[PDB]
């Protein structure tokens, strides 16, 4: 009986393992993809799904989820799983493999994770998830700003003077406030310096003695 | 990474760094900030710590 | 004469035997792996290791290379393999006294009907061409060109019995008939001499056997598992040896072995790229026994 | 690979007239399984043959024996050699032996010892018969244009262009003569009737079946030659239907549903063909209802009947000669006089019937 | 060993249509958009030319074009003093 | 009881607009039940229905229909080679397929269908007789009996119109073709399109090379035969005149670069015209426009013709656009590789003009890498202005590197460990590591490899390895002995060209010598070392530390991986040992081959081959018997056994050879020969010469299309071997051999063949030049070259 099949997966995701129960679950969704009663068992598919490192399943059932309820009371949660998936996205040193730092690979899942952050605390900034989502917001601003400075790095020891400018200014305008922009403000002055600019060299030295850490 | 009540992988809502306007020398400007990746003010309730309750609605 | 002189002048002859055995033996793998794979069509390279024992202190090895090409044909009611396959053996054999390296170069047409009945016929013709060189403790046997030319038709005929839907049995008989040209050795010292002479052989074997696959579908880990226990009888042996020396004249008795031949093939993908492979093959009750060619290996992509 | 091939070998036999087989000669070395229209014509008991890489042979029709003999390597390069690949079929008039070929040149050569009197390049490759009346040899191109040569010069030209679809059939009907009009086909399944001398009275009919896209024409390609009887033409498409038209209005159609890519021969009230599937049969002049019909030779790849003593004459791809009784359909005889088979139309004409094989071997039979 | 470029494209030539007074949108439809520009305060544009052909010495050109704040061009200053 | 309206239900396949039409009673008839039966038998009678039924739900008539047998089995009765289960899949792909209803009417539709098909193809395959076969319960069976008619092929190609050309030279260069490929001609007797228009395309570009500029395909003809088994492709062309180009005019704008690209330009007056000329003088601007940062430029050359003086005269417009300034470089879909590693090999330089023969460079190194299944470009214009160039590389990363564990257990072999670890991008970074290892009775191998390509951003690579090597003396020695061999390298490699490598490093090997047999040219050796070891004895412990200075080249430029046709690849290995080691000494080894192609169509290759050696000692000192040369086998010298070309062992009288089969083992084991023995096992030498000579041939009777997978060569081979340091002195045994000139010249053929086991290769070989001790090898098979 459905029932039955919902009241078992409930036991299986709550004292057993989410492998086990998202078997069970996938039967419910089965039978009714758009059938009936089966909202719920998206949202539980959906929490099943990222617990059991399904990050691609748990985005697609999170957009079929988001394109069957425009609207719904527990929003929050669906705009919250997305930005925490692709933060598990990023960081992909997940089944079985790790890297030292990740800062320097691919952000199109950290800005993606960004964009879902920003959009819920904007839209629901009294939701249970607001500062979390406002601490992931604060790393993946800071994994930004470290793989710009990464970039910049390599162009400095390249010799790509106009494009570490480029990138430093480029990270002063969209992440004035990060660590790694205060790291990156040394390879500014220095790729000045490399030029025939003495000034701009001299402005951001001012920069750095007014405050840097 | 971890599959229980802490994160499918690893902890971004406690780690993290603080962030700190840089100030504007005399004689010049900073460059103008038109980035979208601004951080809004969180006035809502605190659920950082141990405590992650993320069980599905 | 010599008592070591007489072992490597029959170790010389029986080595061909082995060798022909152990081609036989390898080859009729690669008709198992076309049918199980269901049929497939290009340009196919197969690679095979194995190693043999015999009473006397006789330890044989083996390594074979096959290359070939496939191909698929609709006809009638049956589905049709047509192939060419070119094969190369490099082989060691020592007899604790007498030790040979035997280079060899096979050509070889095979023939796969499988039938929609339940039902397949194989039929493979093969020339092989056995260059050895060898060791031997006295300058009469010495060390010298040994060429021999082996030709062989191999049939087998089986059943294909669907028992699940992942689950079959195949019942296989096959015979293998093979000509070895005759041959003769006197010793070439003056201060010892002895004669060692064999009746022209054609070794003709008769194999039964049941194959059982299983497989173990898991939710992504396919697990492919296969058995089989054969029988490999003489039907026309070995020669026996007609031996001529100073201690006058003797008799030697051909080879008549007969063996039970254990199979286990296990094939798992974990995931894309993730995979386990295990062969175990393991003869017993013949004086020449095919020994434990037991391997696994373990590639996991990163 | 393997086909189902359809065609059983003929085993009843009642050769009452056993066939002599005579007056055998190799011509070049054969048309191979090429398509040619080639075929031995004759005129005065002189017969005219030929063979692809321009190898001319006139005979004799009671013998072997060459009366000229011929072979051509000109305008593709005199050194070259280059084989001219004759392909239309002799035909014989004026003094004037006419032969097309799918080099592009028509060239008529003289009855005396051979002259090439007019190698006229045409436009395309000539495939069909070059029917000459009125003073014009009419010819058919596989570029799908009608070509006029006058008999002394070729210098007498006009250009008709007839409707070709991307995938054609091979073979380009006849131009016949009917009322100094030529009655041709076409291969978009049309039965044109171009008036010599001019480029117009094209009654153009469509004759071409409906079914498909070009399974209208490339399916069903007029390659017959329109046999006209009575005042009224009658073309068939190769699926289509054989059409009967009249020649004062040309667009009134009566039609049975029944097709041929052969060459046919109406006998007054019957029009005795082979249909592309390799049929035999006996159709009324009006209507086409089945008076008989003999379909013992499935998928055989038969010749054009000829009518010879009154028997109907077809020739196999097997190179077995088959005599058909006329009145009942049933096989008066056969007989295998070749064993490379025919594939091109046989003549029937001055008492003698004659056949040429894909081996250039011509034979002459009496019945 | 790589060629390094970087900056924009300078010619002899086109470095000649730049004058005092130009509106700043004439002077970047005469020499392309600026890559490296002043992000702080005063708006000034750097057309800087850099080649490194592996070996061979840096060819620096520094075209600094110091712009008014209502958008016409106050102070070319061109030093082709390689670096 | 009147009709409002008509209902129809479920007709997925079937028509709901002509069922109306196809059911007498239409809407705004007035109905009894006698027309209810007779609608009922009319539906069910157009051949497309099994149940109707009628409901008069009131006004409106709800017919119910139950359409034909569903599909249930199609059955194959394929022969003569015609691919049955293409032909199935192909009327699945083209029509209906499982759970589409099949109706009775459908029996002719499908036979006309396929019929149309065929002929609109070309090509004619025998039409498929596709009944629809009544079942009872709603199923049925479709018996698809095939005539089996095949293949139609090519049966002549004709060229007409020709009057300056061979029909068979532009036959030469057709896909299709009606010859019979052996060895060397190619052709498709299938008929295609797509290849008829290759055709047609090839035979303008041929005319217009030739100096014909009013070359016109006036039609082309394809016929198909009455027996559906041959295909005519006849071909209306026609000729110009002859053309020749007397000058060339430039207009439009330039950027001021008129005297380079007016200089690639105006052909001299006596060429004939051609129009690939014309297309490489357009991307030669286009390209040295590029070179001045326009990667969007537009050169169009239109052709003026003088039919009074005959010639052909090109306009040239060139219309240089902005230049393009590249402002980001994005990398994206590298979740595991470092942004470091894709963006080093970039030729494209941030913050720079856009070169898109950089761009391309940059996507042929990542290519290159092989870290990346499909690696493309974006040349994204960035939003808001004329001149600016976001550049992104897509990438999908790939799952190279892996983890391959070996067990065996045998009755004469204990457990066989084997472990391989290959790791390319180690951590994500642009390390990588190479780790091997090899557990047996006789031969335990370890060995760390961690190399880091762009230690330098200049793109120097720094490895370092560290490998432990041990193999036992086996019974019935053949000079075998004990070894342990384990160090480190450290190599520091520098490319000073695009072809041209250097590399220095430093080596540490120790070495341990042990259980090893009384021969003259090792003993040779270790007296020059301090150690004299015990004459009759085995036992023997020689220990060294060697620190090695290893110095090297490499000149590569070879056209293709795998079966190289052109250029040569010549590699320097060279070292010498530092003051500070045990033993000194030095070694220099040059490999050249060099591949010349006669032909244009790069077939017919000259492959020279040399592999030289040469070493000494330092001072008093010899260099190391375990370091000596060897050749012979499939890789140097082929048609001997590998090892067997050189120097020759002169053992003394020893008391231990372990066992070997033969009594006399070794020389005077156990009592035997007094006198000193000539062994016939290769002990290496101190210089070798090696010098082969390969004639290359399209494959004798191969496929084309698997001609590449397949390189079919012809050898000659020559190779010596020889001590340097040999002293001559009278032995009973071995000759004094110290001469180059002694040479092993064999000759042969050598197959290369590629597998799923890895370039596999076959050769057979005949020497017919070879010495005495000297063993011989007929048949060589190996892996590589």
């Amino acid at each position: 009986p459905p029932n039955e099949i919902y009241a078992t997966a409930q036991q299986k995701l709550q004292d057993g393992n989410w492998r086990q129960a998202i078997t069970q679950l996938e039967a419910l969704d089965n039978r009714y993809p758009f059938g009936p009663y089966s909202q719920q068992v998206q949202l539980d598919l959906i929490y099943a799904y990222y617990k059991n490192a399904d990050l691609p399943l748990a985005q697609a059932a999170i957009d079929r989820f988001i394109r069957l309820n425009p609207t719904h009371p527990n929003i929050d949660y669906v705009m919250y799983m997305r930005g925490l998936t692709n933060m598990a996205l990023d960081d992909s040193a997940l089944q079985g493999f790790f890297g030292v730092d990740r800062s320097d690979r691919d952000p199109q899942h950290a800005r993606a994770a960004f964009s879902d952050f920003s959009k819920l605390v904007r839209g629901y900034p009294n939701s249970q998830y607001t500062t979390d989502a406002t601490k992931r917001l604060v790393f993946l601003k800071d994994r930004l700003a470290k793989y710009e400075y990464s970039v910049a790095e390599y162009y400095t020891e390249r010799g790509a003077w106009v494009a570490v400018v480029n990138r430093v200014e480029g990270m002063l305008r969209d992440y004035p406030d990060t660590q790694a922009t205060r790291d990156a403000l040394p390879l500014m002055e220095n790729a000045y310096r490399q030029m025939q600019m003495n000034a701009q060299a001299e402005k951001v030295a001012k920069i750095i003695a007014a405050n840097s850490s | 990474s971890r599959y229980k009540r802490q994160v499918s992988g690893d902890e971004a809502y406690l780690e993290a760094a603080p962030l700190a306007e840089l100030h504007a020398p005399a004689g010049m400007i900073l460059p103008v900030t038109s980035g979208d990746y601004a951080i809004p003010v969180t006035n809502g309730s605190g659920a950082v710590g141990k405590a992650l309750d993320i069980r599905p609605p | 004469a010599n008592k070591e002189a007489t072992r490597n002048a029959a170790a010389l002859f029986s080595v061909d035997y082995k060798a022909f055995l152990n081609e036989v033996n390898n080859l009729n793998k690669r008709m198992g792996d076309l049918r199980d794979i269901n049929g497939e069509a290009g340009a196919w390279a197969r690679i095979m290791s194995g190693t043999g024992s015999a009473s006397g202190g006789f330890s044989d090895n083996y390594t074979h290379v096959q290359v070939g090409v496939d191909k698929k044909h609709e006809l009638d009611g049956l589905d049709l393999f047509t192939g060419f396959t070119v094969t190369h053996t490099d082989s060691s054999a020592s007899a604790d006294v007498f030790s040979g390296k035997t280079k060899s170069v096979g050509a070889g047409l095979y023939a796969s009907a499988m039938f929609d009945s339940g039902a397949y016929i194989d039929l493979i013709g093969k020339y092989v061409h056995h260059d050895n060189e060898y060791t031997a403790t006295f300058a009469g046997l010495g060390t010298r060109d040994y060429s021999t030319h082996s030709w062989y038709a191999g049939a087998e005929a089986g059943y294909r019995y669907h028992v699940t839907e992942d689950a079959w049995i195949e019942p296989q008989a096959e015979l293998v008939y093979g000509s070895v040209s005759g041959k003769q050795f006197a010793w070439k010292d003056q201060g010892m001499h002895l004669s060692m002479k064999d009746k022209d052989y054609n070794p003709l074997i008769g194999r039964t056997g049941v194959d059982v696959g299983k497989s173990f579908s898991g939710k992504d880990w396919k697990v492919t598992a296969r058995a089989g226990l054969g029988y490999q009888f003489d039907l026309l042996a070995n020669g026996e040896t007609v031996l001529r020396d100073a201690s006058g004249e003797k008799r030697i008795k051909g080879e008549k072995d007969s063996r039970m031949l254990m199979s286990v093939g296990l094939n798992a993908e974990i995931r894309d790229n993730v995979r386990f492979g295990l062969e175990f093959e393991k003869s017993a009750f013949g004086k020449y026994n095919v020994d434990n060619a037991v391997c696994a290996n373990f590639r996991y992509s990163f | 690979e393997e086909d189902v091939v359809k065609m059983s070998p003929l085993p009843t036999v009642e050769n009452q007239f056993t066939p002599t087989t005579a007056w055998s000669t190799s011509v070049g070395s054969g048309i191979g399984n090429f398509y040619s229209n080639l075929h031995p014509a004759l005129a005065d008991n002189v017969v005219y043959a030929a063979d692809r890489a321009g190898l001319v042979k006139a005979l004799n029709a009671d013998d072997g024996k060459e009366i000229w003999s011929v072979s051509l390597a000109e305008k593709d390069g005199w050194f070259s050699k280059e084989p001219a690949l004759l392909s239309g079929g002799v035909t014989v008039s004026g003094g004037h032996v006419y032969i097309g070929s799918e080099k592009a040149q028509v060239y008529a050569l003289n009855t005396s010892d051979g002259t090439v009197a007019w190698q006229t390049k045409v436009a395309g490759e000539a495939l069909s018969r070059p029917v000459v009346s009125d003073g014009l040899v009419l010819i058919h191109t596989s570029n799908g244009q009608l070509q006029a040569l006058n008999e002394a010069d070729g210098a007498v030209k006009w250009t008709v262009n007839l409707d070709m679809p991307s995938l054609s059939l091979r073979g380009e009907s006849a131009p016949t003569t009917a009322f100094g009009a030529a009655v041709v086909g076409g291969d978009n399944g049309r039965v044109s009737a171009v008036l010599m001398e001019q480029g117009q009275m094209i009654w153009q009919q469509r004759i071409s079946q409906a079914t498909g896209s070009t399974e209208i024409d490339r399916l069903s390609d007029v390659d017959t030659t329109p046999v006209v009887v009575n005042g009224v033409v009658f073309a068939l498409a190769y699926n289509g239907n054989l059409t009967a038209l009249d020649l004062r209005s040309g667009q009134i159609m009566w039609k049975r549903e029944l097709g041929s890519v052969n060459d046919f021969i109406v006998d007054g009230n019957r029009i005795y063909l082979v249909d592309q599937n390799d049929r035999v049969m006996a159709l009324t002049i009006d209507g086409g209802v089945t008076l008989w019909t003999q379909s013992d030779l499935l998928h055989r790849l038969l010749t054009s009947p000829v009518l010879y003593n009154g028997n109907l004459v077809v020739g196999d791809s097997e190179g077995y000669l088959h005599w058909i009784n006329v009145e009942d359909g049933r096989f008066v005889a056969q007989q295998k006089v070749d064993s490379s088979g025919f594939q091109t139309e046989p003549v029937a004409a001055d008492g003698k019937l004659l056949i040429q094989a894909k081996d250039g071997t011509v034979y002459s039979i009496t019945r | 060993r790589p060629d390094i470029n970087q900056g924009n494209y300078l010619t002899a030539n086109d470095v000649s249509k730049i004058r005092v007074g130009m509106t700043q949108q004439q002077v970047a439809y005469a020499l392309g958009t600026p890559l490296m520009s002043d992000p702080f305060g005063t708006n000034t544009w750097f057309y800087v030319f850099r080649q490194q052909p592996g070996h061979e010495g840096v060819t620096q050109q520094t075209l600094t074009l110091t712009f008014n704040s209502s958008g016409v061009l106050t102070n070319i200053d061109n030093k082709p003093a390689l670096s | 009881f009147v009709v409002k309206d008509i209902h129809f239900e479920g007709l997925q396949r079937v028509a709901v607009g002509a069922a109306l039409l196809s059911m007498p009673v239409r809407t705004g008839d007035t109905v009894n039940d006698e027309d209810i039966s007779n609608t009922i038998r009319a539906l069910f009678a157009t051949g497309n229905f099994e149940d109707v039924r009628v409901l008069r739900d009131g006004d409106t008539l709800l017919v119910q229909v139950k359409e034909r047998p569903t599909i249930a089995s199609i059955t194959f009765s394929g022969n003569k080679s015609v691919k049955d289960d293409m032909l199935k899949q192909n009327l699945e792909a083209s029509g209906v397929r499982v759970g589409e209803s099949l109706d009775r009417t459908t029996i002719a539709d499908i036979e006309k269908g396929l019929e149309d098909f065929y002929y609109s193809v070309g090509k004619y395959s025998a039409s498929v007789k596709a009944v629809v076969t009544p079942l009872p319960r709603n199923r049925v069976d479709l018996k698809l009996v095939f005539q089996e008619g095949v293949s139609a092929e090519i049966q002549q190609i004709n060229i007409v119109g020709n009057h300056a050309f061979t029909t068979d030279e532009l036959i030469s260069h057709f896909q299709l073709r009606d010859e019979v490929p052996w060895w060397n001609v190619v052709g498709d007797r299938k008929y295609q399109k797509q290849k008829l228009a290759g055709d047609l395309e090839t035979l303008r570009s041929y005319y217009l090379d030739r100096g014909y500029a009013r070359f016109n395909i006036d039609s082309t003809q394809v016929s198909l035969t009455p027996d559906k088994k041959g295909i005519y492709v006849t071909v209306n062309i026609t000729e110009g005149d002859q053309y020749k180009l007397s000058g060339v005019e430039v207009s439009g704008n330039l950027a001021g670069h008129s005297a380079e690209i007016e200089q690639l330009t105006k052909i001299e007056p006596g060429e004939l015209y051609n129009g690939t000329k014309v297309t490489k003088m357009e991307d030669d601007i286009k390209k040295l426009l590029g070179r001045y940062g326009y990667a969007y430029p537009r050169v169009q050359s239109m052709p003026e013709i003088n039919d009074a003086d005959k010639t052909v005269k090109l306009r040239v417009n060139v219309d240089a656009g902005n230049r393009f300034y590249v402002r980001k470089i994005r990398f994206e879909g590298n979740d595991t590789s470092k942004d470091a590693v894709l963006r080093r090999e970039m030729r494209q330089m941030e913050g720079a003009w856009l070169g898109s023969d950089l761009v391309d460079q940059g996507k042929e190194r990542l290519n290159r890498l092989g870290f990346f299944e499909t690696v493309d470009t974006d040349t994204q214009r960035v939003p808001g202005s004329p001149d600016q160039v976001d550049v992104v590389y897509k990438v999908k990363e790939r799952n190279t590197g892996s983890f391959n564990f070996g067990i065996c257990y045998g009755t004469e072999s204990g457990v066989s460990f084997q472990a391989g670890v290959q790791q390319d991008n180690w951590l994500g970074t642009g390390y990588a590591v190479g780790i091997n290892g090899t557990k047996n009775d006789y031969q335990t191998y370890a060995e760390l490899s961690v190399t880091n390509p762009y230690f330098t951003v200049d793109g120097v690579s720094l490895g370092g390895r560290l490998f432990y090597n041990d193999f036992q003396a086996d019974d019935a020695d053949l000079s075998d002995y004990t070894n342990k061999s384990y160090g480190t390298d450290v190599t520091l490699g520098f490319p000073i060209n695009e072809y041209n490598s250097l590399r220095a490093g430093l080596g540490y090997v120790h070495n341990s010598l042990s259980n090893m047999q009384p021969q003259v040219a090792m003993w040779r050796y270790l007296y020059s070392m301090g150690e004299h070891p015990s004459t009759s004895d085995q036992d023997n412990s020689f220990k060294t530390d060697d620190f090695t200075f290893n110095y090297g080249w490499t000149y590569n430029k070879l056209d293709r991986g795998y079966f190289p046709t052109d250029g040569s690849r010549v590699n320097l290995t060279g070292k010498v040992t530092i003051p500070g080691s045990d033993n000194e000494y030095y070694k220099v080894t040059l490999d050249t081959a060099t591949y010349v192609p006669i032909d244009d169509d790069h077939k017919w290759v000259v492959l020279g081959r040399t592999r030289w050696g040469y070493g000494d000692g330092l001072g008093g000192k010899e260099m190391p018997f375990y370091e000596n040369f060897y050749a012979g086998g499939s890789s140097t010298v082929r048609g001997f056994q590998s090892n067997t070309i050189g120097p020759k062992a002169v053992y003394f009288p020893h008391q231990a050879s372990n066992y070997d089969p033969d009594y006399d083992y070794e020389c005077a084991t156990q009592d035997g020969a007094k006198d000193l023995c000539k062994s016939d096992d290769a002990v290496g030498g101190n210089a070798m010469a090696v010098a082969s000579l390969e004639f290359i041939t399209p494959t004798p009777f191969i496929s084309d299309k698997y001609a590449n997978s397949v390189r079919t060569s012809f050898f000659w081979d020559m190779g010596t071997v020889w001590d340097t340091n040999w002293d001559s002195s009278q032995y009973s045994g071995y000759p004094d051999y110290s001469d180059p000139s002694n040479i092993r010249m064999s000759a042969g053929i050598a197959l290369q063949w590629m597998s799923p086991l890895g370039p596999l290769v076959f050769s057979y070989a005949q020497p017919f030049k070879k010495y005495d001790g000297d063993k011989a090898e007929q048949f060589q098979f190996n892996i590589g070259k």
